[PDB]
């Protein structure tokens, strides 16, 4: 109908509004996604090696604790 | 009202009086084709080039004035300069051909 | 002045070859190259011109053959100095 | 030898599709960022819209971070912020582009009229758009499975079919899929596949359609256009002084639309661009290409969809499109249309001490026009050291310019011109004569030419700067020059009205004078007489007089002889030069008979004595005219005696058919009409008594008793001389005035009973206004009809010009004089004059060779003819003109403000135009102006007539279906024809006659095209003069056949081929281009066959809608269609023509320019 205002309000009309439980539902999901990957870079041994030459670079004053880590877990 | 020379709309450069030496005489269409009954090419062209359109054209007239030539060098008036880059300024792609 | 350039038109059919003609002349005069072939009476070189065309002294054919008369006579001056360029060798 | 690389001085134009690595070429960078300036220092922000490093600095010859300020730093590239310093002009030029994510539909060619992208697919618009819209999938190169290539599909529908296939078939959807089948698509085979299919299906609805896209796409093909370029990956930038940011007062900025466009669609863009890195959802990225789409299409052309509206103004902001486009068509040449530089204006007044050659210029207007000239010429000669120093000379008006300024000015014409611009001489030059005073001086006798009043009027000046132009004006718009319409060869310099009064009232002649009957041994001794008082200027007189006649061989005859004249008549003698005979001035000068004097007295002695002749008669009418001491009082308007009487008795009348009316002996209507009728004979009866008592009543004494000649009195003289008033004013005046018309147009049954010299009472007075209002309005009106029609005629004509000489063609068109119902509207002489004869001419005996083959019929050869009884001469028209592509000068005519053949090269169709359009101010509200139009424009009347298809034996076949056949028989030839006639039409067609092809078969009005088919092109062209002229002679207009002969060959300028073996069969097409290829076979290749044509009409309108040149067509037709529809073919533009050449700012190809454009147009093509 031309307008692309139109052709919104019709395109996401479509999806189905969420259940107070059914965000939960998504959002678990996203979690097991993302721990999924966590855990399989965990098993690459270049993984802790590179991270050992990095953390070599930021006590030589090569950089700052704010370029490698967030913080941890604990 | 008469006017020489005076200043110029930035837009396109033509005649425009900014200081109350107004701008020259609209010379129009109905006007040219009086020019075109007439066999006078010579004035037509100077007059939508040199007299008014073309930035260049001008000034060299103006030197050959004072210097007691009386020629033109007329060049392309700025009007239809800007139309082509208003076209190119499009998907269209318009070029000057041969030679 | 000229009133009326009638006369001109006799001696060249068209008119406008006229204006042509004697624009060309009349530029041989404006920038400083020629002189008059006929009494100048004040009159501007415009006038000048048609002065000449109208006493039948200048025309197409004068000013190719006359122009054409230069070219050589500005090339026997050259002579010397455009065969040194045997520099081509 | 090498050809070039530099800028040369370019011939002709392309113009085609833009490649994307095309467009990248003129790119010196891409605009990356929305920022427009810094926000405190105003420099531009690299990289934006307004950039120093992708387009140019900021100003002249310095970088931006100021590293390098000097001037001799050119081609260095600053090494902090690369700008290469040059002028700023470069910032005028240098272009830019930006690169986008997703492709992107170029609106031009999706919504075009005939949707560009749509039909080179073969696929409806609605469906492209829905494409576009992600709303359906569309099959790309569907392989064998279960799917057409361009066939659509839903989502549920995709997946369906999807899964049965999931290779060897694929779709998309979006730009990016339309782009893919614009590649894929491969047109030569295309264009293989459909020629197969018109041989195979016989149909004319199959294949009627069929032809129409084949040729478009091998058209294309040949082009060199690849169909992918109409989805736009890269798209070019404006340079940035094209849509400037500059400040203005108190501090505040302005800015062209086009940055807020170009802002967002660089926004937008971008964030498409981050949304790709970001992994969006479909629903969102399809959403922001939309809005990506939907952006570029308000840029390019805004309107075509939501009309998008600028920042927090209402209006709608203007896209590029609108910058080209206009009203109408361009602004650039359009109406108006650029100002010019030396020029000014002023009030205009008469100076009639002014030679006819020269015009009055106010000192200060001529100081600031030529300030360059007296610069240069006070230091050619020393008087200021340097041009500053003549600055300051001409600044503190220093009284050593004022002689520097006449030798400047002397020689150096000026150009004139008024308002309205009609025909060439609406702008003339003049010599210029210094005038104290801010008003313009302008001679008496031009103002009829420029039709310019004294009521406030004003006027143009323009200095001709260039030697060439000088001498163009001395030699074609010098006023001298033109002395004579070229509408008509009539003098348009013809005394007007004071000076006519004049000699009206010098060469007339009273009964007893002072001086009466004596005799004077020559002119100069009667000036004598009369100067010092002793005889009265008008008294019949004998005086000596010598005239002279060049009946010799060239050679000027004398004669001498006693003459009975007057005395005015014998003073003003003096005046006219040599070889004129005294019967001229002898009789009572009229306007009529003083513009023939004129006339006569060019086609005899030649231009220059003419001149001087007419300065002459100006000078002495104006003089004379003082000293007659004509004035206007109240009673010089003289009422009939018998007035009163007169309304009495028309009076009765309406009392007696009003006592028919009451005692029903007469109806209502006819009793209207009735008393009309007597109201109208009144009206007539009381002005032809009051045109009797003023013209004659004066009635004096001469020794003997009484006598009564034409009466002396103010107001006479005037309407008798022509000087100004007539029979209709004065009617007004003294008898009553007319029966008015109440707004609906029922002339009033109770006319104006008094006039203006008694009053008018409160009613008369109030009916008279609505005449008044509607005159007004319906001139108003008609101001702009004449204008519109100039317009369309110039249009259709223009680039006609005179360019052969003589193309040697026997053919022409008999010439019989117009015999219209009573005797004679026009006599043969007048059709016939100037012209050039079709074959030689018989006298009524034979053996006898009149006028031999091609001569130019002048005076004497015409009353040569005339002397003789010749009726009929036939005449070469531009109409049948041999010449391809113009007209040759000996089938057009002498006409010209000189007598002598027209030129070569001179631009007829301009002129043409011109006089047929000036003069339709003047007609009325069938007939009238608007009756010309539909003439000109070729439309079929409402209830035609039908003529006979094809000679032989006709009858009427089967029977009333709404429709009753009517089947022709031919005795030799083929039957077939029956044509289904509505019957309830009066039929006039015999039943049983054989009809010869072309006859009346029924009443009423025909079509012009039938007449060119059936009768013939003579035979039309002959229809539209003779009917058009009539409107026009029935006003009293002028206008030579010659010109409307010139529109007309422009209506019939395209043609139908019917034969073939080269062209396309149906293909309507130039007559030029068929001629000089049908002559291109009949000794060439193949005879092939071939090919017979049909002559067209096409309506001015129509006509002038094929022109060969784009950007001519740019110009006045709808400009996005124009440009589109020439850019996808790659058409090539060669100039050639007026109206390109005027946009490109050249020579134009005609007059002057003639001799240019000719000696390269054959450059071309060679080696
Ligand atoms: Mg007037
Ligand atoms: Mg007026
Ligand atoms: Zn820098
Ligand atoms: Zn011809």
């Amino acid at each position: 109908t031309t307008d692309p205002v139109r052709m919104y309000m019709r395109e996401m009309g479509t999806v189905e509004l969420l259940t107070r439980e059914g965000e939960i539902d998504i959002a678990k999901r996203i979690e097991d996604g993302i721990n999924q990957v966590q855990c399989s870079v965990a098993e690459y041994p270049e993984a802790i090696t590179y991270l050992l030459e990095q953390y070599d670079r930021v006590e030589a004053e090569e950089a700052r604790l704010s370029d490698l880590i967030t913080g941890f877990v604990d | 009202h008469a006017r020489s020379t005076g200043s110029y709309s930035l837009v396109t450069q033509q005649p425009l009086g900014g200081k109350a030496q107004f701008g020259g005489q609209r010379f129009g269409e109905m006007e040219v084709w009086a020019l075109e009954a007439y066999g006078a090419a010579y004035t037509l062209q100077e007059m939508l080039t040199v007299k008014s359109d073309d930035v260049n054209g001008r000034t060299k007239m103006y030197k050959n004035i004072v210097d007691g030539n009386h020629q033109m060098e007329p060049g392309m008036p700025e009007s239809f300069n800007v139309l082509l880059k208003e076209i190119r300024s499009l998907g269209i792609n318009i070029e000057l051909e041969d030679e | 002045a000229r009133v009326t350039v009638q006369d001109a038109v006799e001696k060249i059919g068209n008119r406008f070859d006229l204006v042509l003609v004697a624009a060309r002349r009349a530029r041989q005069m404006q920038v400083g190259g020629k002189d008059p072939l006929v009494p100048e009476e004040n009159d501007k070189t415009t006038v000048i011109a048609l002065r000449e065309i109208e006493e039948g002294l200048i025309n197409n054919q004068i000013l190719d053959v006359r122009e054409r008369q230069e070219q050589q006579e500005q090339e026997a001056a050259e002579l010397q100095a455009v065969t040194a360029i045997a520099e081509g060798r | 030898l090498k050809a070039q690389t530099k800028t040369e001085e370019f011939d002709a134009i392309k113009i085609a599709l833009a490649s994307p690595d095309m467009i990248r070429s003129w790119s010196f960078g891409e605009v990356k960022k929305p920022e427009t300036i810094n926000y405190r220092t105003f420099k531009p922000e690299r990289d934006g819209l307004f950039c120093a490093r992708i387009f140019g600095p900021v100003k002249d010859y310095e970088c931006l971070c100021g590293k390098y300020k000097r001037l001799k730093h050119r081609g260095v590239i600053c090494e902090k912020c690369g700008v290469e310093v040059t002028q700023t002009k470069v910032r005028r030029e240098r272009m830019g582009h930006i690169e986008l994510a997703s492709p992107t539909a170029h609106i031009w060619f999706l919504k075009s009229l005939p949707s560009r992208i749509g039909l080179l697919l073969d696929m409806p618009l609605r469906d492209i758009e829905r494409v576009l819209y992600f709303e359906s999938y569309v099959v790309i190169e569907g392989g064998m499975t279960n799917l057409e290539r361009q066939q659509i599909l839903t989502e549920e529908q995709y997946l369906d079919a999807l899964e049965e296939f999931g290779d060897e078939f694929d779709a998309k959807m979006g730009a990016e899929a339309i782009q893919a089948l614009l590649k894929s698509m491969d047109l030569e085979q295309e264009c293989e596949q459909l020629r197969e299919e018109l041989n195979e299906t016989n149909s004319e609805t199959k294949r009627k359609k069929l032809t129409k896209r084949i040729k478009l796409l091998e058209a294309f093909v040949q082009s060199g256009n690849k169909p992918e370029w109409m989805i736009l990956t890269v798209l070019p930038v404006l340079p940035p002084d094209l849509r400037p940011l500059v400040p203005l007062d108190g501090g505040r900025f302005a800015t062209s639309d086009l940055n807020d466009l170009y802002r967002r669609v660089i926004n937008r863009n971008n964030r498409l661009k981050r949304l790709l890195d970001l992994a969006a959802p479909d629903i969102i990225v399809r959403n922001e290409k939309r809005m990506l789409q939907e952006a570029v299409d308000a840029l390019l052309d805004n309107g075509r969809r939501g009309r998008a509206i600028t920042g927090s103004n209402k209006r709608p902001l203007k896209s590029l499109a609108d910058m080209i486009k206009g009203k109408q068509g361009r602004f650039r040449q359009n109406l108006l249309g650029k100002r010019v530089d030396y020029s000014g204006r002023s009030v205009i007044t008469v100076g009639p001490y002014l030679r006819l050659h020269q015009c009055g210029l106010p000192k200060k207007m001529a100081l600031e026009l030529f300030k360059p000239f007296i610069y240069g010429k006070l230091e050619l000669r020393g008087l200021a050291t340097t041009i500053k120093a003549a600055k300051k000379m001409v600044e503190r008006e220093e009284a050593v310019v004022w002689d520097i300024l006449d030798e400047v000015i002397r020689e150096h014409p000026v150009l004139l011109n008024r308002a309205p611009t009609l025909h060439r001489l609406g702008i003339q030059a003049f010599e210029p004569v210094l005038i104290e005073g801010k008003a313009i001086q302008l001679h008496p006798l031009v103002c009829a030419a420029y039709n310019a009043d004294f009521d406030g009027d004003q006027m143009a000046v323009h200095v001709p700067l260039t030697l060439e132009a000088q001498l163009e004006a001395r030699a074609l718009m010098m006023s001298t020059n033109n002395i004579l319409s070229p509408a008509n060869g009539e003098p348009i310099i013809v005394p007007s009205q004071d000076v006519v009064l004049g000699l009206y009232y010098m060469t007339r002649d009273c009964v007893n004078a002072k001086g009466e009957g004596m005799v004077l041994t020559g002119p100069k001794e009667a000036e004598r007489l009369y100067r010092s008082g002793l005889a009265s200027l008008h008294a019949r007189v004998k005086v000596r007089i010598t005239e002279y006649e060049k009946d010799a061989n060239g050679e000027l005859v004398a004669k001498t002889s006693l003459k009975d004249t007057t005395v005015g008549r014998a003073i003003l003698w003096m005046i006219v030069p040599k070889g004129l005979p005294y019967s001229i001035v002898n009789q009572a000068l009229g306007k009529k008979a003083i513009s023939k004097m004129l006339n006569t007295c060019y086609r005899i002695l030649g231009l220059k004595p003419t001149v001087i002749f007419a300065d002459q008669i100006m000078y002495t009418g104006f003089a004379y005219a003082a000293r007659s001491g004509a004035s206007v009082g109240i009673d010089d308007m003289v009422i009939p005696e018998k007035k009163h009487e007169i309304i009495s008795e028309a009076e009765a009348e309406v009392a007696e058919i009003q006592e028919q009316f009451q005692s029903g002996l007469v109806t209502a209507g006819e009793r209207y009409n009735k008393v009309i009728d007597i109201w109208a004979a009144a009206n007539d009866r009381v002005s032809k008594a009051m045109m009797d008592n003023l013209q004659t009543e004066t009635v004096i004494n001469r020794d003997g008793q009484e006598e009564k000649q034409v009466s002396f009195n103010s107001i006479y003289m005037m309407a008798d001389s022509g000087a100004r008033g007539s029979a209709a004013q004065i009617r007004q005046l003294a008898g009553m005035r007319g029966l008015m018309a109440k707004p609906d147009g029922s002339i009033i049954e109770t006319p104006i009973t008094a006039n203006f010299r008694e009053g008018l009472n409160v009613l008369q007075y109030f009916i008279s206004t609505h005449g008044a209002r509607k005159g007004l309005a319906d001139t108003a009106l008609k101001t702009a009809n004449s204008g519109y029609l100039t317009r369309r005629l110039v249009d259709v004509a223009q680039d006609l010009v005179v360019t052969e000489d003589d193309c040697g063609t026997h053919e022409g068109i008999m010439m019989t004089p117009v015999i219209e119902g009573g005797d004679v509207k026009e006599p043969l002489r007048d059709r016939v004059l100037g012209r050039v004869t079709a074959e030689d001419v018989l006298k009524p005996g034979t053996a006898d060779i009149l006028v031999p083959r091609n001569t130019l019929l002048h005076e004497q050869w015409c009353d040569l003819l005339e002397e003789n009884s010749v009726d009929a001469v036939k005449v070469r028209s531009v109409v049948s003109c041999d010449t391809d592509f113009g007209v040759c000068a000996h089938c057009y005519g002498r006409d010209l403000a000189r007598g002598h053949i027209i030129n070569k090269g001179e631009a007829i169709g301009v002129i043409a135009a011109q006089s047929i359009g000036e003069p339709g101010t003047q007609l009325t509200m069938t007939g009238g102006l608007p009756r010309v139009a539909d003439l000109f424009e070729a439309r079929r009347p409402k209830e035609p007539a039908i003529l006979a298809e094809i000679s032989g034996i006709v009858s009427f076949g089967k029977e009333t279906k709404g429709k009753r056949r009517l089947v022709i028989t031919p005795v030799d030839g083929s039957d077939p024809y029956e044509e289904m006639i509505p019957k309830w039409r009066q039929l006039n067609v015999f039943e049983g006659e054989r009809v010869e092809r072309g006859d009346v078969i029924s009443d009423g009005p025909e079509a012009p095209h039938d007449i060119l088919r059936l009768r013939g092109v003579h035979a039309v062209t002959r229809y539209i003069v003779n009917e058009v002229q009539d409107v026009y002679r029935l006003q009293g207009v002028k206008i030579n056949d010659k010109h409307i002969e010139v529109i007309v060959r422009q209506m019939l300028r395209k043609a139908t081929i019917v034969n073939a073996g080269s062209s396309d069969f149906l293909e309507g097409e130039q007559v030029e281009y068929s001629r000089v290829k049908i002559a291109n076979r009949e000794l060439e290749a193949n005879g092939k066959v071939g090919a017979t044509y049909s002559r067209d009409l096409l309506g001015i309108t129509k006509a002038s809608l094929a022109t060969e040149s784009f950007i001519s067509a740019a110009s006045f037709q709808e400009t996005t269609r124009v440009l589109t529809e020439a850019a996808v073919a790659g058409k090539r533009d060669e100039l050639r023509g007026l109206k390109e050449n005027v946009i490109v700012g050249r020579l134009i190809p005609a007059g002057t320019g003639y001799a240019y454009h000719q000696d390269r147009m054959r450059r071309r093509a060679a080696g």
